[PDB]
């Protein structure tokens, strides 16, 4: 599934 | 090699205007029986060094008064000691605190020959000059109601009008006294610090 | 009893002066000149601006060429420009920063400058060695220069504080004449297109005629309220324009010994710096304290143009022998070159 | 005497300023609007010239 | 459906002000010559580097988020995750700059009248735009889209980030926020700290001094929660995500563009030498 974060 | 020729000129010119910048220029006024060439300590011009900031004075022997308009403080100085002159040097100061041309630069007031004031006082006919220092009311008390009053007609000017873009620094001064160049430097950073209030958008 | 009768005859005379005026005034240059056509809109703009002061300038002078132009600042460079490229041809270090005024001689040869020093130094652009150097120093005015032009390579007239104007020869380093008969400082000067004759403007808010000959005041002028700052002979030499801390400029004529125009507008409020005239005499070129320089019909004083584009005072104004080109000076450090 | 001899000058220079010869102004002010209008054409500030005659671009 | 409700109108929000404030600012600063101070030169530079950010990481963190698939292309993701970690370098070293020339006009008067020149401006913005270009070059590189597929059977992806071994995304993660956030928030808290101080050493002052002081506040709390997370991250990717994924770290994210709303107001509104300026450049 969509997960994490980009950085900024 | 004519454009050669205008930018190694260009060069030496923007090298001239910063050995400029690095030296605070300030304007003397006052008449004679003032010791303008004493509250000195080192177009006539002259040059001193306070913790490594460099001045330079100049002082001419309402035309000629134009040129100085960027000067950072003009140094005008008053005889303290008889009460003749004393609404000559009040008008005097009027002229150049209320100048279209120098509305924006700061004046340090230097009341000379303190001494011979005190002298005068504890020996003067001051109230026949002044009758308003009838029971003036803020050393010897008799010299200090003298001195404040002093200083009072000068500032009372100097804050009659001025909006806060300029100020007036007085200081009592005897021929004797070396710290002319400390009041002159202390106030100059006062200056520079006002207006880098401003300029750097804190006001 | 002497000293009275004097008086008397003085205030005499002086209604003499006013009558005979008066007599002579039988009509206005604006009746005159009242069927003629405006100078339309005087739209110009900035050809060139020369970037290299570092200070307020204070005057500037066209070469007889109308390429090259001296101009004078208080960082202490008097400074050769060509107009056309904006080169700088030449800087020349002052030995006193507190400069007023700067002159071109008209074979190219040399430049003059001077002010707070009581000074005219004369500078030499055309050496051997290939650096421009002190040709002479003109010392002996007791107050400052205001300023100066050379009627020929031996030969400059200057202004001072001390009310003065004199007249040099600078082989010998010596006034020639002196003129006296102001009781303000003097502030400007104009030299006839014949150099026969000059005007000098003052703080008295007089402006006189003299004879370059004989050393005398042939005619003395009034109507401005204030000190004038700022003088210029028409093209022809028969009349001249004066600006003053009135707010206001006037024109004169010779002949008539009168005032013939005066130009203002209740909107302007400041004094007038400099003044010059166009190619036809037809323009009056104004410079003011409120940062601008007016445009004026000098024939109708109706206002026909602004040249908008300084940061400070418009502190000095010239237009070329050519009548190609305005040259404006400021107290920002700039130059810029019009139309 | 000083001021006796000065106020002497102040008005022997009245007696020049008087004794010279004045025109009517409607003729001095003929003589500079008859100078502009020959003067005119020959003018480049009043009417600009073309671009390629102005040698300021 | 309400707090993706709420999340598009506080977004679209704080991007129209942003992009308001900061695209005024550049306008005034521009059209009055006047208005070109030494400190005027950092917040044209300022406002411009705030204007990329807002336009670079709000809409597309926000869009993704949304739609919970990465919809635009791998060179969108590659650009994108460059222009924000620029724009994000650039400001927090503009705000650095702007509190140590604050300090040495206020604190050294004179002194600073040696070199503190509009040409000394330059240098330093030159410098801190090239230098920020420069380490950001990472982020085209190792960041592309990664594919997932949907409960309806359609591809997915999610654009992310990756150094080759982990203890290189540690180190890289621990050098950006002490590099990027702390330092330049220890001497921006210094800095405002001593010109307080001296200051105060009077209802101006006082007005001036919680100016300075919020500053202080209003950078530590727009940096320090997204910083902190990308740490929480670099060491247990499965445990922040877990806790912060999806909805939370969007709110952390929009706290940390607001700083591109906050600085044209802090800076320039807030003084009317300006606000003057900007009566002087419309008609």
């Amino acid at each position: 599934d969509y997960m994490g974060w980009m950085d900024f | 090699a004519a454009v050669e020729r205008s930018k190694m000129i260009d060069r030496n010119l923007r090298e001239d205007g910063e050995k400029a910048r690095r030296t605070l220029r300030l304007l003397l006024l006052g008449a004679d029986n003032s010791g303008k060439s004493t509250i000195v300590k080192q177009i006539f011009e002259t040059k001193f060094q306070v913790d490594k900031v460099n001045f330079h004075m100049f002082d001419v022997g309402r035309k000629w008064i134009q040129c100085f308009n960027d000067v950072t403080a003009i140094i005008f100085v008053v005889d303290s000691s008889d009460y003749n002159r004393l609404q000559e040097a009040l008008n005097d100061f009027k002229s150049i605190w209320n100048n279209r041309w120098l509305r924006t630069i700061s004046v340090i007031l230097f009341l000379n020959k303190q001494d011979l004031l005190a002298e005068k006082v504890l020996a003067s006919k001051i109230e026949d000059y002044f009758p308003e220092f009838a029971r003036y009311t803020t050393e010897d008390p008799r010299v200090t109601r003298a001195k404040y009053f002093i200083r009072k007609e000068f500032v009372d000017i100097s804050t009659a009008s001025g909006d806060g873009r300029h100020i007036c620094y007085p200081h009592f001064t005897c021929a004797v006294d070396t710290e002319n160049a400390r009041r002159i430097f202390n106030d100059c950073k006062d200056i520079i610090l006002q207006m880098n209030l401003r300029e750097y958008n804190l006001v | 009893s002497e000293l009275d009768q004097l008086r008397q005859e003085a205030e005499q005379l002086k209604n003499q002066i006013r009558d005979a005026r008066k007599a002579c005034a039988d009509a206005t240059l604006s009746q005159i000149t009242n069927n003629i056509d405006p100078v339309g809109r005087i739209q110009m703009r900035t050809r060139r601006t020369l970037r290299g002061h570092l200070a307020k300038i204070y005057a500037m002078h066209w070469g007889t060429d109308s390429r090259l132009l001296v101009s004078a600042s208080q960082d202490g460079k008097l400074i050769i420009w060509d107009s056309y490229t904006t080169n700088k041809v030449h800087a020349i270090p002052l030995r006193s920063s507190w400069v007023m005024t700067c002159a071109y001689a008209p074979s190219g040869n040399y430049v003059a400058c001077g002010g707070l020093d009581n000074i005219c130094s004369i500078y030499n652009l055309k050496t051997r060695e290939g650096n421009v150097r002190v040709s002479r120093e003109l010392a002996g005015h007791t107050g400052y220069l205001s300023c100066c032009r050379f009627l020929d390579d031996n030969q400059i007239v200057t202004s001072s504080g001390d009310t003065t104007c004199a007249l040099w020869d600078i082989e010998t380093g010596q006034q020639t004449t002196t003129f006296t008969g102001h009781t303000g400082d003097v502030m400007s000067l104009s030299l006839a297109p014949d150099t026969r004759l000059f005007v000098s403007g003052a703080c008295d808010a007089s402006a006189k005629l003299w004879d370059v000959r004989e050393g005398m005041c042939r005619q003395t002028f009034t109507g401005h309220e204030s000190d004038i700052n700022a003088i210029c002979f028409f093209p022809n030499g028969n009349a001249f324009a004066t600006g003053s801390d009135d707010a206001t400029c006037r024109l004169f004529d010779l002949r008539a010994d009168q005032e013939l125009m005066t130009y203002s507008h209740d909107n302007i409020i400041c004094g007038i710096t400099s003044v010059s005239f166009s190619k036809s005499g037809r323009l009056l070129l104004a410079g003011y304290d409120d940062f601008n320089c007016n445009v004026w019909d000098a024939l109708k004083a109706d206002r026909a143009g602004v040249l908008a584009g300084h940061d400070n005072r418009v502190s000095c104004l010239g237009v070329t022998d050519d009548g190609m080109a305005v040259a404006t000076g400021s107290w920002d450090s700039f130059l810029k070159i019009w139309n | 005497t000083a001021s006796i001899a000065q106020a002497r000058k102040l008005v022997e220079q009245l007696k020049m300023e008087a004794n010279i010869d004045r025109i009517k102004v409607s003729k001095a002010a003929a003589d500079l609007m008859a100078y502009c209008e020959a003067h005119a054409k020959e003018d480049p500030l009043l009417t600009p010239v073309p671009a390629s005659e102005n040698p300021f671009r | 459906e309400w707090q993706p409700a709420v999340q598009i109108l506080l977004y679209s929000l704080i991007f129209l002000l942003s992009v308001l404030g900061n695209t005024l600012v550049i306008t005034v600063l521009i059209r009055n010559k006047r208005m070109r101070t030494v400190t005027n030169i950092f917040l044209l530079s300022l406002a411009v580097s705030d204007l990329m950010l807002c336009l670079f990481c709000m809409p597309f963190n926000l869009i993704p988020n949304l739609l919970k698939d990465f919809i635009f292309g791998s060179a969108v993701c590659k650009t994108t995750t460059y222009f924000m970690g620029t724009s994000v370098s650039v400001s927090t070293l503009n705000l650095v700059a702007i509190a140590l020339e604050r300090y040495s006009a206020i604190c050294k008067p004179l002194q600073s009248r040696v070199w503190q020149t509009k040409s000394h401006a330059l240098k330093v913005i030159a410098a801190t735009w090239c230098l920020s270009f420069t380490i950001m070059t990472p982020y085209p590189i190792y960041s592309n889209l990664v594919p997932f597929t949907k409960n309806n059977n359609q591809t997915a992806n999610m654009c992310r980030f990756l150094l080759p071994n982990d203890v290189m995304q540690q180190s890289w993660h621990t050098f950006l926020l002490l590099l990027l956030f702390f330092i330049p928030g220890v001497v921006m808290a210094v800095a405002y700290g001593l010109i307080s101080l001296e200051l105060y050493q009077l209802m101006a002052k006082k007005r001036v001094i919680r100016m300075l002081i919020v500053i202080v506040v209003l950078f530590f709390l727009c940096w320090m929660p997204i910083f902190s997370a990308n740490a929480w991250r670099a060491y247990d990717t499965a445990s922040a995500e877990r806790r912060l994924s999806g909805t939370p770290i969007s709110f952390i994210l929009l706290l940390s563009y607001t700083s591109s709303c906050v600085n044209p107001i802090i800076y320039c509104f807030m003084n009317k030498r300006f606000r003057l300026g900007f009566m002087a450049t419309f008609p």
